[PDB]
């Protein structure tokens, strides 16, 4: 069980990030969405899809349904300019899979 | 501060998945747990 | 608010073995379950290892699962994962992260436990010979 | 496709641990969810 | 050893939630399942 994000996505300030985080028959499982910055641990941002932690920036949400599992932002800013990673758990296959990462502009 | 709607995490089947469904409660019918979190 | 801290690391040769010791406060470890990923160079990241609070569920990845251990203690509320016959592709920054440790019970399906991390340790450091 | 081999995860003597076994079901006692997979 | 004192949890008045809760059991009620653990 492996997951097949894309390797790199470009938004200009002002637009909206449309990341996606692929996995065969996704839906069927939860995905929590990360913030791996450089140089620092990383964050989580989403978890359940649709809940959110205390601390986080507002307007950070996540959709996931069918085949892919995509995460939404907003007023996209350059403090966010580094690479987000999904993490899933998998009881079948018996281990967790984290994705390639997606570098952002 | 009569009628309170919201959602509960709940699961049906796929065991190790969570999904939420929402539903209208009195304000009655839901106790405080504690802000903002309730229970039957 | 909660933090995590973790030392030890330095050179390392194929074949042998370091100690690296990882403290942390702010939450109990009596019903916390700590994982471990590894972070390489312009690659993502890599599960490690499993542990639950005395044992089972203590689940590792395919690829590490050759000899390595994890063990927990409440007495002084740390962990340990110590690397042994490390080989020459697995370097990287291997980091701790708190789990929230969240569960639900049905009387005919029973226990299922999720795994997400919550909190993450400041990271250690690896050197292959 | 008369008869099919697999698995599943249940419940063992202590409730928190689970353990694999397989078990045989005909093709049309189980239906797909869907690949590879199926509930009775 | 005869009667032993010790810690466990099981379900709770929210079935998400945990609590670490301890009783005392005598020595043959329980046995153990090899170090320092026993079951009903
Ligand atoms: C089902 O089990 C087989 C082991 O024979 C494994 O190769 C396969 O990936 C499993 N399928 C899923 C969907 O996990
Ligand atoms: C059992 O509980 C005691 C309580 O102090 C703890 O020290 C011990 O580590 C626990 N058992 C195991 C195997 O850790
Ligand atoms: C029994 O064990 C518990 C461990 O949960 C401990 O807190 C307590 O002091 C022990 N003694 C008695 C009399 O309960």
């Amino acid at each position: 069980y492996v997951l097949t994000q894309p390797p790199s996505v470009s938004v200009a300030p002002g637009k909206t990030a449309r990341i996606t985080c692929g996995g065969n028959n996704i839906a069927n499982k939860n995905v929590h969405w990360y913030q791996q910055k450089p140089g620092q641990a990383p964050v989580l941002v989403i978890y359940y899809d649709d809940d959110r932690p205390s601390g986080i920036p507002d307007r950070f949400s996540g959709s996931n349904s069918g085949n892919t599992a995509t995460l939404t932002i907003s007023r996209v800013e350059a403090g966010d300019e580094a690479d987000y990673y999904c993490q899933v758990w998998d009881s079948n296959s018996d281990h967790v899979v984290f994705g390639g990462g997606t570098q952002l502009t | 501060e009569e009628i309170k709607n919201c959602s509960f995490k709940a699961t049906t089947e796929l065991r190790d998945k969570k999904r939420r469904e929402y539903a209208l409660f009195y304000r009655l019918d839901i106790v405080p747990l504690s802000n903002s979190e309730y229970r039957l | 608010e909660v933090q995590l801290v973790e030392s030890g690391g330095n050179v390392v040769q194929p074949g042998g073995s370091l100690r690296l010791s990882c403290t942390a406060s702010g939450f109990s470890f009596d019903d916390s379950t700590m994982h471990w990923v590894r972070q390489a160079p312009g690659k993502g990241l890599q599960w490690v290892s499993l542990i639950s609070w005395n044992g089972g569920r203590t689940y590792y990845a395919d690829s590490v699962k050759g000899r390595f251990t994890i063990s927990r203690d409440n007495s002084k509320n740390s962990l340990y994962l110590q690397m042994n016959s490390l080989k020459t592709e697995d370097t990287a920054f291997y980091f701790c992260a708190k789990d929230k440790g969240d569960s639900d019970y049905d009387y005919n399906l029973g226990y299922s436990y999720f795994y997400y991390m919550d909190g993450w340790g400041k990271g250690t450091t690896v050197t292959v010979s």
